[PDB]
């Protein structure tokens, strides 16, 4: 409630609870959080962008190709981190929508 | 002296080619057809 515009919209109440006995060791209590945001997009922005710069060079790559890859195997690879990536945008600030377009109205002065 | 032509070896002149290349990503929305529905109970036509 204090949150709320941190959260994907329609995937309403965002929580999984799980709550075991039995405490760390010589402690009262303790809690384990497994978090989804979308802001793991910024350290898979970086990984793409920094690989871009060494990639479109040849950087390093010598070393790899060396060891029997081949281009496009960094390609289909830096192309899959891409869609990863585009793919986080488009979760990113969704709204509930319903994919229709622009339409308007006809006639009725029927022949 | 004189060396004719010569050359660096090998980076970002051998690259010009290879950018690489984008693409394009969709969603992942659907409907459901509801056009079969009626209500399960249904007495008030038994005013006939």
């Amino acid at each position: 409630n204090k949150n709320s515009s941190y959260f994907v919209e329609w995937i309403p109440n965002n929580v999984k609870t799980a709550v075991c006995d039995i405490p760390p060791r010589g402690l009262k209590m303790s809690a384990t959080f497994i978090g989804n945001s979308t802001a793991i997009q910024e350290l898979f922005k970086r990984i793409s962008e920094q690989f871009t710069a060494m990639f479109r060079r040849k950087a390093f790559l010598h070393w790899y190709t060396g060891e029997g890859m081949d281009e496009m195997e960094f390609t289909e690879a830096e192309s899959n981190m891409n869609d990863l990536v585009s793919e986080y945008q488009q979760y990113q600030d969704a709204t509930a929508d319903e994919q229709g377009e622009f339409e308007e109205e006809g006639e009725e002065d029927e022949a | 002296p004189d060396l004719k032509n010569v050359k660096s070896k090998i980076g970002s002149t051998e690259n010009l080619k290879h950018q690489p290349g984008g693409g394009k990503v969709q969603i992942i929305n659907k409907k459901l057809d509801l056009s079969n529905v009626q209500s399960k109970c249904g007495s008030k036509d038994n005013i006939k």
